């Protein structure tokens, strides 16, 4: 994996988590 | 439920930070060794 | 509830580790480049 | 943000989390 | 319950990443200073 | 703590978490 793919995976999962926090 | 899904996504996040931290430690170690060897 | 508050605070913690990890990667990269340029 | 502000934010949230873990 | 146990284990995981990140920052800082001093 | 002890603690807790996620 690269740091560009890392940066993106981080953002993807940060977004998911933030929506799961509102849903809950 | 959504709560469990949060925790799973947090776990994926964590595993990504572990990956980055191991990359950085190997890289800093290689630099320290280079300077020592020089 | 308190459980959700935990997870939120853990999420803030994580985002802080992400911040540190990006700082460290840019800094280690700048050092590697410096040594290469030298 | 600095590493001094980082260190402190880390501790602040570590403390909060530990109290939320006992409360739960 | 098991959910709370997850969150606790995630908290232990996080504290470990914080430890690594502080190790790496001190080490990268010591290298930057070394290069500056040289 | 060393990086060898760190690597192992990481794996230990990653395993625990993954079993707590299935149990839940």
């Amino acid at each position: 994996m690269t740091w560009e793919e890392w940066d993106k995976k981080i953002e993807e999962y940060t977004k998911k988590i933030e929506e799961l926090i509102k849903k809950s | 439920n959504n709560l469990l899904r949060a925790i799973e996504a947090q776990q994926h996040l964590l595993q990504l930070t572990v990956w980055g931290i191991k990359q950085l430690q190997a890289r800093i170690l290689a630099v320290e060794r280079y300077l020592k060897d020089q």
